[PDB]
């Protein structure tokens, strides 16, 4: 549907999953993409150049910096809040396609503060596993609600093309269903490539999440909830 | 003191039953369960049967008191 | 595993699904691709390539993505009498080593006639192939593994229009990307023998439902070579012949 | 003869039970079932519970005799 041109999506990380994700949304005629990544051109600029030719009608804004530094982080939040299709309005979705937990925690911290819905994606090191997850701050679990062991233990973080293509495809399908409101949106969709198992789940916020802005968005969510046969010549009988 | 931990990423939904002293940090329980399942401990996370996320950095006693016995490991795939 | 370089795959149809399929296998380092398509590029492909045949534009792009992959392409309609016989010749002898068959045929065509043509060819040859499809409305798709004689061929369970011999009278990029990724994953598992190969894997995009099943041959299939491969399969079957814990000072008991 | 026909492409696995004269061509039964499911009849195919493919171009009587009552509709998606 042509209402797709009305939306803007930010993509963090234009590697394997993120670049396929960006191409798919460009071919769908998304109104605007924002691309964030950190390094000839930079990755975000090379991506922008190819995507512009695929669909000249899509608007692009790109940024080559590390969002996990203090000065760039505030800029990151500024563009989530005001870099929507109309300048001054937020983007309709953030997509996380980064390849470490620190950057996911940074996006999570930003979106919890802003009340910004995003989707997170991942692929396992050995390429036989991946997933997507929908994070509506306050309504579904944020990334800090269920931290991976290495994050919770404060330890330092010290076949690929097929799995990346599957994960990007299901990510963008979930984007389309969320934005255009058809079908059923998955709050979690896993991919086990070894056994072709695609578990769905719905992950819930922890009331004592470490991220205090997750907690505050949980309070606001609860407040908002509280506020409301052309023929048949044969004689076939359904029974 | 005791938990049944289910691996959500396997279609058979296998589980392990672990008995553990109250004072053990649950991070060690999550690591032990992941090792029994032969999945990577470092990227594993844990939720309740209802799907509520859990921060493993607390005692097994406190996890049991707050959430009971029935827990589920979910992968946290790290690449893009 | 670099055993992937020892195999050759034929792809029929280099459209939405087929072109992504071809790119993925190129990036994986497949030994050889054979590409079959009758249509031109019109406006995976690129603007300046409009007007070339699809197989040649694909070959031009894929060669430079991976110079180690071998390519053979054919720009013709496989359902015509002269081209059909050439098609079978290249399935049988266009493998990585000339004179050997391809290890797999992939059907990525967009009509039933062409799938029936591939089906007829592979039953005669005893050639394993996988078929893929995407629904008109783009919210559904599937892949299917056809080992002639062992699993159902495309004629074992024909769609209604084919069985009634009626003439074929009657969001896309996302669904195609899923189907191709799912197709090539099954190719890798089949060729490199890891994981579980799906004989059928469906995709329901509306509800994120991915049914698997295993479809079996019809003993009275219309395709006579399907029936004969069923007999051969039965004769062939009759003829055959850890847990370390880095520490544990806490007292966690498995029970 | 009566058939229970299940739609495999729906997570609910919904079914329809159809009662039909023996001489009815099963192509008409498949069409009727697809219409009840509101999936396209033209691209629908039919298999047994065991997964054996069926060519519907035979009588309903023969389908019943050869395969019994429990059948499953599968889509045959036509685009590449
Ligand atoms: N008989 C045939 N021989 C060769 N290519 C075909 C035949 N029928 C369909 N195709 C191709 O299959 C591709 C499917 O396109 P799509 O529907 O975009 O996946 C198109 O590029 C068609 O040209
Ligand atoms: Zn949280
Ligand atoms: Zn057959």
């Amino acid at each position: 549907y042509e209402k797709i041109r009305t939306f803007a999506v930010a993509i963090v990380g234009v590697g394997g999953v993120g670049s396929v994700t960006a191409e798919m949304l460009t071919r769908c005629g998304i109104g605007k993409l924002l691309l964030f990544d950190y390094d000839g051109l930079s990755k975000v600029q090379a991506a922008e150049h190819t995507l512009r030719n695929i669909n000249p009608d899509v608007l692009f804004e790109v940024h080559n910096y590390n969002i996990t530094t203090v000065e760039n982080f505030q800029h990151f939040m500024d563009r989530i809040s005001n870099g929507g299709l109309e300048e001054g309005k937020p983007v309709d979705l953030v997509l996380s396609c980064v390849d470490n937990f620190e950057a996911r925690m940074t996006i999570n911290t930003a979106c919890n503060e802003l009340g910004q819905t995003w989707m997170e994606s991942g692929v396992s090191e050995n390429a036989v596993s991946g997933h997507i997850q929908l994070i509506i701050p306050g309504e579904s679990a944020c990334f800090a609600c269920a931290p991976p062991l290495v994050v919770a233990a404060n330890i330092d973080e010290k076949s690929l093309p097929t799995t990346m293509g599957v994960v990007a495809g299901i990510l963008v399908q979930n984007v389309l269903k969320f934005l255009l409101n058809f079908g059923t949106v998955s709050f979690y969709l896993g991919y086990n490539a070894m056994q072709d198992f695609f578990p769905t789940m719905s992950m819930k916020p922890n009331p004592q999440c470490d991220d205090r802005n997750c907690r505050k968005q949980q309070e606001e969510y609860k407040k908002k909830v509280a506020a409301l046969h052309e023929d048949n010549e044969w004689g076939i009988e359904l029974v | 003191v005791s938990f049944k931990i289910t691996l959500t990423s396997d279609p058979r939904l296998p589980y392990k039953v672990l008995s553990v002293p109250e004072s053990t940090p649950f991070t060690a329980v999550l690591k032990f369960a992941a090792e029994e399942f032969k999945v990577p401990a470092a990227t594993s996370a844990i939720i309740t049967n209802d799907g509520i996320g859990i921060n493993p950095a607390q005692t097994a006693g406190n996890v049991f008191l707050k959430h009971g016995s029935e827990l589920r490991i979910i992968p946290r795939d790290r690449v893009g």
